[PDB]
């Protein structure tokens, strides 16, 4: 009972530590997601709703299950009520409930760690919200950045030193790539980058791939 | 039944009559048909009494249920949708004579221009919803007479008081032509009810004000 | 109701009237019946108002739901099939008076020839679907008046603007002969809505350009 | 059997002992809730019904599940009967049944400690009621104050000698914040709300921002 | 059937006739139609005898069930709602001829002012409910004749005794015009039943007081 | 912890005892080569138009998964359109399916799967290869995939002797050679996803044509 | 609609018209009603357009579904039985106006006699199936005019090309007498579609060849 | 986990090894099954479909259940599609899936060894097919012979010596009985013999009993 739950905790923590790292930070235009990802087609960052983004670290099929569940929840909520009623907070809230249930009841706990991010609606001024949901369902509201997966502490402290509010997109991308390298070369071939762009009219999520990303890395 | 709603600069007014009938027989003189659904919304319902009352009661509970579960009230569009879904779910019973036809008035606290943040949404028995854009609407067996009266009277609407006066006069014209809509009852001192909503929220209009306006209309037309 | 759609070189146009009715009575004057369902797709629906608006909202959610789940949008043929299946599932309610008849216009990003990448798909109440190849299509109670008008006007469609003009004039002819379709309201300043879709995506047409074209059609017919 | 229940009771007690602290106390204007909370979006205090409030300590996802179930129970009860038929005693009774079933049947017991408070209706004279429900379904009726979460005895004793019936909101607030200080405190680290017996119907109201600062200064 | 109810200073009175019919044929002469359903409420029911009796019995069980489970009786509004839901749930059978139409009288111990703590609630076959504010109501085939009689006599109601006299006379007028409502049977000594509710609760009215009032009414009508 | 370690051990050991399979991209699309002494029981299969399947391990188990992927692909192609079926989403659902099996089935599956997609006719698109292991781990591979038995010798042999846009003959001999470090017509199952076919790219190379390709 | 199918030495041809109607109105001019269902099988369907389209699509995926699952295509009898079961399952909806009537033409690679591997199978709304042995068959509202036209012209079928010309002429005769079957459109350049199936499989017939045969038939009629 | 499947494979090994032996051989007339069975009414070799036969070794009731289930599958498949769509490969595939499920999921694994064989249809020249399916769902197709039950390796190597492809009927019978005695005298009272006769017009399965069988053993 007490070491069974601690064994589940250690299995999940080990699984999250063995995966590559992800960073989400608030910049002047919204939220930047930067994850170490060598794959061309398998994604760790994703759109959830109009102004709500998703980032995960850990076992792919498990955080992909939760990614799909989040999109299902968000779309169902926006249809049953109205699009504007969907918030990043309630998406993090249901992620915390779901991971809590999984951690206690499923055969194996999920070796995953989630970030839910929300930017302001178009034309409205509101600081980005960042939420972290760990494998046990614990939920944390962060103001500036979230680091997930692998050796997190060196990346967290690199951001602790070099992060500045309202930085440009290029400045934020440099800081994020540098902080990731502190935790472990990283180029367009090994990066998955996307933003929640608060200047988009409806759907804020957009990926930065290939030529555009290379241009912002120089 | 006649229930009216109209926009005025910075708010919205909803007013409704007090009559219930069972055929040709008058079965009610005191019915309250306009409900403060939440702090910024009023609902008025025509149709079968049992269903209309249940709709108003259930809708208010649903709105507050969301606000307490989620810490924030629904957007006004979400409120529209939930009422439409309620009406749509009643369609089969409505075809069997258990009809509820609502009219929704509100003040959107998230609209950009507060001077025009008032909202009026009409519905049909299939759950259709239409946000009105011409400033007024009505529902019930007297709604045609009230809408045509308001068409000629709406130019007089400049503030809450004149919006209330026009609303009461429309209900008077509806009862003048529709025996299923109750006029002002001077013998018993029973008058239409009204709710007015602005940026400070929804409030019931005191009966004395509606009495004043009703007597003025009667005095004028004599 | 009348919704029209036509192909022009490089894209597609869809326009629709603004009227709702209950029997003989006019119940709406600014109804918006043409929806941007995704970045390259527009849907216009005729029939029972409640069902029509629900179809459009659910269909747009369904397409975005797939795009977000799978990382890629549906192929245009996949979009056709989901819309057709939605209509088919409503057939029983439609026979009881809850009818929705959509019309689909789109720009296929995966098409062969970019200047013939415009698409127009008509539907029937049983979930049938047919990709139109003759350049135009319509749906609603004024659709036969509109199609027969576009038959005589289609030759003047050379780009997006002339295609928009033909669509508006078709709606004008539809409202001329069908009381359930609304014509331009010059006293209230209410005009049909329209969406144009090309390689750069689907965009709402500003009310001003539709108003200018409507006035042009009106005084051209008045003398 | 007896060791299984001792292990589950110990897991829950430790989980609550490692949690931040909440107190609720009666004052002249109703009931006051204060809790140590640095989050700006997550909440441990909430409205349940017109005159009934809720406060919890422990794991968030678990007492948020119970907060939601209680709102579901109250709204259903008031709709099937009438609003005035819902009472704080009923909700406490439901939580006791719910937590007891959770404690004996779920894979892991809930690490939560709940307070349900009820104040008088408008214009009525009635003492506030305070109910404490623990992780095993045990329930206690409290007349003056309730403390939950973490190291309770310092806070409890601080309140014991310092509690004054019919205290001002300002007084009672300072008393509660000082009692919280005895254990593990400004606007940024506090969640505070009241069940205001003078509100006509919905007695619950939060005290945040400049108004909370003004009440904290004097 | 006729069941009447009326408010008097400090309480309410409810009274009902004793007749059951099977078509034109009289099938019962001593039916009891007004039930004390708890310490402070009475229910009188018209309609199909089997359904009316089952309704009164089940409703009283439901109220006592809540009180024992929760340690407190339902609010008066809660009692209204449970009755309305019971009637609503019988709508399909009622459309097949198994109709129960209750009338509820009560004394709300939680009311603001004790003088007008009396409550009269009428119901319809769809489960509609309406709290009455004009002082009296009736239900059943003679309810029109009873209400029109009470319209003229209600000003004579100053206390419990005159309230009972007006209720008894209203029943007399109902039976005078409605052959499905039984009048006083001086041959068999059978009279309407009645329940009075005030701050001390709901009590049955002794038949001997009803008889005295009925005889006095009969004497006055005789000349 | 011990339960999942034993499950992973049972799956890993079962796959280590199975015969080996190779899939690699060549100029004509994708080539599957597997050591298979059977003439009727197969380890390589078509999934959809341009999507192929290869597996190593316990037959009844990867055959269940083979049929399951076919059911998925045909259902999705019918509910939407054929072009909406991709190799990526097939590998995605295999990862979800195997993850569920590994954690919840009475016995984990002793299987390792490959999903491969070539371009549709007339389009120029680099082939995709996915490896999905017994626990639902999913890997995106650019040139080749090796599964079953001792994979390290075969993988290294391919790593140094792989040529982009190599011919069918050269790719086939590279594959057989890499498998030898772990073989004739009677002991090989060979099939290709031929990007030149108009719709169904999957085609088996069998018997005399396979012999001519080897010699 | 008219769909024709006829056997020629060593193969089979199926051709179909291009028209869809909504009552009297013409609603389509380029409908393709003849489907290549697999390498050796074609199906033409008449009836409610939605059901016919859905039938051809689902039948093709079912045949390929079995092939991929089991490694071998169904026997021709198995293909017949699955198409019959599909029609039988639609019977209740077909009685409400959602009718699909298919016609099956194919080349049996497992045929006993390789010279007579051609196959024509017709169906009814109840799911009944009949392997046709008199060399031709038709389905749809013009099937009787087409079958009577082919009864006279079938003696001219000596190879695939003459069989195609007869099939096209039978469709021409059906359109001649049946307004629900479309004839060649020389203004728009639209002609029936055809599929030919022999030992080398089923292939779409080029439109240029069908247009040539149609023009020759038109000139021989005028 | 390892211990469970270890003991299950152990249990099935012992049960099959204790039971008597069965052999199936491909010869010029089709396929021949020879099994040691002293009972007069309990049969180990059976017809499955037109050209498909079934033979088993092990616990009777268990392979009788599998025999019946194969008859349900083949009859259902031939009715739903056509008779000629039922193949021995299909039935062997289904037996592998079925025994795999039984081995991993049922209270006790089946102590059975199955052989499914198919011969050509009438008038055709197609090489016979034999399939062996073990208690855990392992399946292999053989070209010449299949041995099941008892001590298999002596019989398998004996046949590996004394097998001739396209041999005579009585030749293959004596070859099979000679391989069967290698693990002293086997007469009609000890034998159950049948064949899939590729020369019969549809139902190839036919038994060989009493006078005829004894005549084949002289
Ligand atoms: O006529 C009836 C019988 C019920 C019925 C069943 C099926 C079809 C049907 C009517 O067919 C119908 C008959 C009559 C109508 C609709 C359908 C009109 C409708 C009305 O006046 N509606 C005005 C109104 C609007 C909103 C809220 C309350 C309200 F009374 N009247 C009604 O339903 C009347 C109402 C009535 O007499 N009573 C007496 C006591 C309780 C009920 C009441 C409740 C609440 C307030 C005032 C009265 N029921
Ligand atoms: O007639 C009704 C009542 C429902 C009904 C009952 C019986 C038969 C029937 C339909 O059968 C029918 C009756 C009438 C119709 C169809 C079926 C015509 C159809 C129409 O105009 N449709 C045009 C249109 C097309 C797309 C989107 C919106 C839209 F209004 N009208 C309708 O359904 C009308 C619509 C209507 O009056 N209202 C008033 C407020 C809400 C609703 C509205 C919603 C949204 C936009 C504009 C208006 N409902
Ligand atoms: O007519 C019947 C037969 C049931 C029936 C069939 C078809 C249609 C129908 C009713 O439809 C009807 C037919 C007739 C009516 C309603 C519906 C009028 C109604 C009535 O008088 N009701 C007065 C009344 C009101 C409240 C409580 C008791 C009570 F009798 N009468 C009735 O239901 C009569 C009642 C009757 O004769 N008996 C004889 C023995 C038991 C029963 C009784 C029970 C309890 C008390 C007094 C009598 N049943
Ligand atoms: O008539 C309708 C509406 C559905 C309906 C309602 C009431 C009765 C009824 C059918 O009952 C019927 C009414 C009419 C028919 C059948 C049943 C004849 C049948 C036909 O022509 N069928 C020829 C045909 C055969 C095979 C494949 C496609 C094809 F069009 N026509 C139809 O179903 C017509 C078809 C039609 O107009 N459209 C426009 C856009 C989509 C649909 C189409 C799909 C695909 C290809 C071409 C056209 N639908």
């Amino acid at each position: 009972m007490e070491q069974a739950m601690r064994e589940r905790s250690e299995l999940a923590r080990k699984g999250i530590a063995r995966a590559k790292s992800v960073v989400a930070l608030a910049y002047a235009g919204g939220v930047l997601f930067v994850a170490e990802n060598p794959s061309r087609s398998l994604q760790k960052i994703s759109e959830l709703y109009d102004r709500v983004g998703f980032a995960a670290a850990g076992k792919f099929n498990e955080f992909d299950n939760l990614r799909r569940g989040g999109i299902q929840f968000a779309d169902t909520r926006g249809y049953a009520y109205d699009r504007r009623d969907v918030t990043g907070r309630q998406l993090a809230n249901v992620y915390a409930q779901t991971l809590g249930t999984i951690f206690t009841e499923q055969a194996k706990p999920y070796e995953v760690e989630l970030c839910v991010a929300e930017v302001a609606h178009y034309g409205e001024t509101k600081r980005p919200e960042l939420y972290r949901i760990t494998y046990d369902g614990s939920i944390a509201d962060e103001p500036h950045f979230v680091v997930m997966g692998g050796t997190t502490e060196p990346i967290a402290n690199a951001l602790k030193e070099s992060y500045a509010e309202n930085a440009s997109l290029t400045d934020a991308l440099r800081i994020a790539v540098a902080a990731l390298r502190a935790g472990s070369t990283l180029g367009v071939a090994s990066l998955e980058v996307a933003v929640l762009d608060a200047n988009r009219p409806r759907r804020a999520f957009r990926r930065i791939t290939g030529s555009a990303l290379q241009a912002l890395l120089v | 039944t006649t229930i009216v709603a109209l926009k005025y600069p910075g708010g919205v007014v909803m007013a409704g009559d007090r009559r219930s009938t069972q055929g040709n027989m008058i079965s009610g003189r005191d019915v309250r048909k306009v409900y403060i659904t939440d702090d910024y919304t009023a609902t008025g319902i025509a149709g079968t009494a049992a269903v209309a009352v249940e709709f108003a009661r259930l809708y208010a509970v649903e709105l507050e249920h969301y606000e307490k579960l989620e810490g924030v009230p629904l957007t006004f569009a979400g409120k529209i949708n939930r009422l439409a879904i309620m009406v749509r779910g009643n369609l089969a019973a409505a075809m069997q004579g258990l009809l509820a036809l609502p009219l929704l008035a509100g003040y959107d606290i998230h609209a950009s221009d507060p001077q025009s943040a008032g909202r009026i949404v009409s519905f049909d028995a299939a759950g259709g919803w239409n946000i009105e854009e011409e400033g007024y609407q009505a529902v019930g067996s007297g709604s045609l007479f009230a809408k045509s009266s308001m068409k000629k009277l709406y130019s007089q609407v400049t503030d809450g008081d004149s919006g209330l006066r026009v609303a009461v006069e429309a209900l008077y014209d509806a009862a003048d032509d529709d025996s299923a809509t109750g006029g002002p009852d001077l013998v018993r001192g029973i008058f239409p009810t009204a709710v007015i909503i602005d940026a400070d929220g929804a409030v019931d209009v005191p009966e004395s004000r509606i009495a004043e306006l009703a007597r003025a209309i009667i005095e004028s037309r004599s």
